């Protein structure tokens, strides 16, 4: 168990700081809407080649 | 579409949709705790009482 | 919270691998199917060739083409055997995903209940400090 | 020809999948405004209630 | 938590209701197979409701 226990704490320590620094409401929205918009064109490019 | 580890849309909803409602619920919960005082309920009575005691005076002064 | 958040994120990432494993299992089924279907086609092709050899007077080649049929028929059987045995996994793995889908929802529901008793436990400790 | 048809049907799925994705991304934009209104309102009451 | 679970339980009821209409709509169109699968959702959500 020890090994797992150590991992549990190790991950928790990192996760705790990760969820306390990068977890804002405004930041996510703006980033999500700009990332999904770029993906659309990416798929279209592949579709264009497929269509061609 | 299926939902990968870092899907831009799905992952964004996990932190936005959830937390937003959490804060909203807290406001109501904490707001209801501050409104549990019995003196605040007496203020409501005052409001209704004040509008009827002034009405008489208002009607008495406006009569003439 | 610290022991639930970590578990909730790890239990959801394991499902992705399970789905990927099912995709490979599904691919295997389709892969073998094509192989088995090709074997049947191969046999059919040989039949025509063997029959064509008989019409031209080449029975020797026709007899050698019959061996191919048998060889491919034996291969088909082998492939068929695996096909029937590999299909069980697909349904077996599908049941696991169906069961885990409702178990992860209960894990998230436990959090709320855990916080209710955790706040109550601390509440009693605060009442003893007076 | 066989391969053509197979790929043609696969391309149709992709094209049809993009149509559903065009509406999915449009829904995200609507949420932004509503979410922010709920956040600010709750954030404005987090200080008032505290005091 | 009380309000959170309430909404979840209320959503479950709504979900069930939504499924009912969909299941009933499937029956009207002649798709009993889909209607039977929609009944499982109801039961699944009803069990979830109970848990909640």
């Amino acid at each position: 168990m020890g090994l797992f226990d150590r991992i549990k704490r190790v991950v928790s320590s990192n996760l705790n700081d990760l969820v306390n620094k990068a977890e804002d409401p405004e930041k996510m929205l703006e980033q999500a809407i700009l990332e999904m918009q770029e993906d659309l064109v990416q798929l279209r490019q592949g579709v264009a080649q497929a269509i061609a | 579409v299926r939902g990968m580890n870092t899907s831009s849309a799905m992952s964004a909803f996990e932190r936005m949709e959830e937390k937003v409602l959490m804060q909203e619920s807290r406001a109501q919960a904490l707001g209801e705790l501050a409104g549990a005082d019995l003196e605040t309920q007496f203020a409501q009575l005052e409001g209704g009482s004040d509008v009827d005691d002034e009405l008489a005076a208002l009607k008495a002064q406006m009569l003439p | 919270e610290k022991m639930l958040e970590q578990a909730i994120l790890e239990m959801q990432e394991d499902l992705v691998q399970l789905r990927q494993g099912v995709a490979q299992a599904i691919a295997a089924q389709k892969r073998s199917e094509k192989q088995y279907n090709d074997a049947q086609n191969e046999i059919n092709k040989w039949q025509r060739n063997a029959q064509l050899a008989l019409q031209k007077g080449d029975e020797n080649l026709a007899r050698q083409a019959l061996e191919r049929k048998k060889t491919y028929t034996d291969t088909s059987a082998a492939l068929k055997a695996s096909l029937d045995t590999q299909s069980t996994q697909v349904e077996t793995l599908k049941r696991n995903l169906i069961q885990l889908e409702s178990k992860i929802s209960e894990a998230k529901t436990k959090k709320e209940m855990l916080k209710a008793r955790i706040t109550t436990a601390k509440a009693q400790e605060q009442l003893q400090g007076m």
